[PDB]
């Protein structure tokens, strides 16, 4: 899960 | 002209270099290159590869001295091992408990020790015009050059908020504070990400  | 000395830089130094992936990796300075008032600093690779690279794509193998870092200073970082680019946020202070806070090129944020951090051998002199991402680097200018004027939100565990991600608003609650980070529980979802308390991400009078 990507920054935001 | 090809020189064999450039400031502090020498031929031969170990280095540690961007490679095309983003991440920073260690090598050899084997040339160093002038091309008008332009510098290039060639590198070759541990393990993989020679580099022709600009001077704010090469650091120096060593932990910079705290009294030479600044808010707005460009370092690599160890991203949680992997060596990422950055900008300095926060020396170390009795409210972050001594630690360095590092806002990531690509908007991660994270508290790190010195020595996990090392200095950008020639940082552009707006240190954030490097930054690839335009939204990650006009946030960094207004960090920065409004420093330091840090408008936050004070947050406290068990809150419900309303926090962005993905352009959307989620509903979410703070689990911990750490400085001026916020650690957001998404309900959603059931997960977590660390957030910086000024963010306008986070919305408390939903």
């Amino acid at each position: 899960k990507s920054t935001x | 002209e090809n020189l064999y000395f450039q400031g502090d830089l020498i031929v031969s130094m170990r280095i540690l270099g961007k490679k095309r992936t983003k991440t920073w990796h260690k090598g050899t300075l084997i040339a160093i290159q002038t091309v008008g008032p332009g510098k290039k600093y060639k590198v070759k690779f541990d393990n993989k590869g020679k580099s022709l690279l600009s001077g704010n794509h090469i650091a120096y193998d060593y932990h910079p001295p705290a009294d030479k870092l600044y808010v707005g200073s460009r370092v690599v970082a160890k991203y949680k091992v992997w060596l990422y680019a950055g900008i300095v946020a926060e020396t170390p202070n009795v409210k972050n408990k001594l630690r360095f806070l590092i806002f990531f090129d690509d908007g991660y944020a994270s508290y790190v020790t010195q020595s996990e951090l090392y200095p950008i051998c020639r940082p552009l002199k707006k240190t954030w015009e490097d930054i690839e991402d335009i939204s990650c680097r006009d946030f960094i200018e207004e960090y920065v050059t409004a420093y330091p004027n840090r408008p936050m939100v004070l947050l406290k565990s068990g809150q419900l908020i309303k926090t962005e991600w993905e352009g959307t608003w989620w509903k979410s609650r703070v689990e911990e504070v750490d400085g001026s980070l916020v650690r957001i529980l998404f309900l959603d979802d059931k997960r977590c990400e660390w957030i910086y308390r000024g963010s306008t991400r986070l919305e408390p009078m939903f």
